[PDB]
């Protein structure tokens, strides 16, 4: 998984 | 388990290798079996099996690009349930603690520039454009999904501040000049330390790969390592104009929502909560 | 010699890496420097530096083939290929080590090992049909006739009278051979250039190295190399699985396999490797 997008 | 179920395949692809010795990284779409020098992608859903042929073809195209580093190269493909054997890029990720050294940052940023440069150049290639996808209005389609799925879960004030972020996406031009990794996180970029200063081994995880705006990848670098480092990459690469910074800033706002949007669909309560932190 | 001379350049390309702990393999035109995860090709002359642009384009083409294994990958920019001259060329290093002949005594290892050789050679063969690969790679004509002349010019002086007689027998059949230009030919598929990962289970092909003599040519060249190293039984197994055990192909391999010792000697003579030259001339004195 995450803030980078995942 | 997953290893026992595919022992027939693993015996072919990895002769003599004890299945229970291997590790399996249960990702979103694929089940990659981690071998010593390679991985074995397997589709979980039936839809992933249908896309695997073109996915395998895409990975081969990426293998013939000068990015200044390695990429998972296709070794084998077939059926049994389709499968795809990719090369395992060596090296580990890089923590932000390492970038506190100034001489390391210079090197790391410079190799990031070389990577992004190669991706930018590759986007011009007609062959690459045909091979990889290039959706029109991905952001407006994204915004519609957010409005549909996440708005109910969000607060009144959270919907306002979310709408401002989605409003910014319409301002962005639909660029399709460069190749975009789409999820260029710190853990997806592998490095070689303990020999000299960090040297970019290669990038992995190209499931969100496409022809698009290179700001997306720049934003991802900024999300991982931060302002000061991204600035260094922008200045070296010469991507430190206002319009680029605007595109980066705009796209980075969606990263929280993209995490929540995906987590919503695949019932991930921990991710969904984290993504919605600010929005409720 | 090479480490000391190019200390400044290597300190750029390999930041904070001690040159004392780096290996070197001698090439005809280039001087490859073996680092942990990569290799650096250094020109010996300006003429060698002019070939690196084209060299980079070739290695990119090889990296795009379906060989079922790794190859050295260009770590330069794409625009390096359009340059007149390159002061260096960085390549990714293929992991793994060579395989011993005694490992093939186990029949089930040979089955697996041969199958992966087939996958490689099949990949090179079908890639030789692709016209973009043909346009990318060189394809010299009458190479056998020319090779014999190069041997008699360069190697016969280093040989005894007895060695020259035995050489003439081997070189005789080269003129009669047909000049095949079908498959992508490695040109030095010895055991050393074929690396394997044997840390888990039976040996698995990691990749192949030393594509200095790569070309569009006769696929018997590569098979001969395999026959030279691992011998009769193993070759036949590879020919069977691959489906190249026909009498014509076998004859071409037999002829080339005899001259393969001289190929190594001629290569080592040109790059100036005294130990490798001594090994090649073993028998020819
Ligand atoms: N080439 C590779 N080398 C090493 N590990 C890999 C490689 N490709 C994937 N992985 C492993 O997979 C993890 C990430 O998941 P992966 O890229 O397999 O996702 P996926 O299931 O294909 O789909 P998605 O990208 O949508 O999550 C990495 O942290 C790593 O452990």
């Amino acid at each position: 998984k995450a803030x980078r997008a995942s | 388990g997953i290893l026992q179920a595919n022992r027939v395949l693993l015996s072919r692809l990895l002769p003599g290798v004890e299945p229970e010795g291997l590790t399996v990284r249960h990702g979103q779409f694929h089940q990659v079996v981690i071998a010593s020098d390679r991985v074995v992608c397997l589709p979980r859903t039936a839809a992933a099996a249908a896309r695997l042929p073109r996915r395998a073809a895409v990975m081969r195209v990426l293998a013939g690009l000068d990015l200044g580093c390695r990429t998972p190269r296709p070794l084998c493909e077939g059926s049994a349930l389709p499968f795809l054997v990719l090369s395992r890029v060596p090296g580990a990720p890089l923590e932000a603690d390492a970038l506190e050294d100034s001489k390391v940052a210079e090197v790391v940023a410079a190799q990031y520039v070389t990577l992004l440069s190669g991706l930018a150049s590759a986007g011009a290639d007609e062959k690459v454009r045909a091979a990889l996808p290039a959706p029109q209005g991905r952001w407006r389609q994204f915004a519609a999904d957010v409005r549909a799925e996440l708005f109910p879960l969000m607060s009144d004030g959270g919907c306002r501040q979310a709408e401002r972020e989605l409003a910014a996406l319409d301002s962005l031009p639909d660029i399709t000049e460069a190749v975009v990794h789409g999820n260029l996180g710190a853990e997806n970029v592998l490095w070689v330390r303990d020999d000299g200063l960090p040297r970019l081994s290669g990038v992995i995880d190209w499931d969100e790969v496409s022809i698009g705006d290179p700001a997306e990848d720049l934003a991802a670098i900024g999300a991982g390592y931060g302002k000061d480092f991204l600035d260094q990459v922008l200045t070296l690469g010469g991507w430190s104009d206002r319009r680029m910074a605007t595109r980066i800033a705009t796209i980075r706002a969606t990263f929280a929502l993209q995490q929540a949007l995906s987590a919503c669909r695949d019932g991930d309560e921990e991710e969904l909560a984290d993504g919605l932190t600010g929005y409720r």
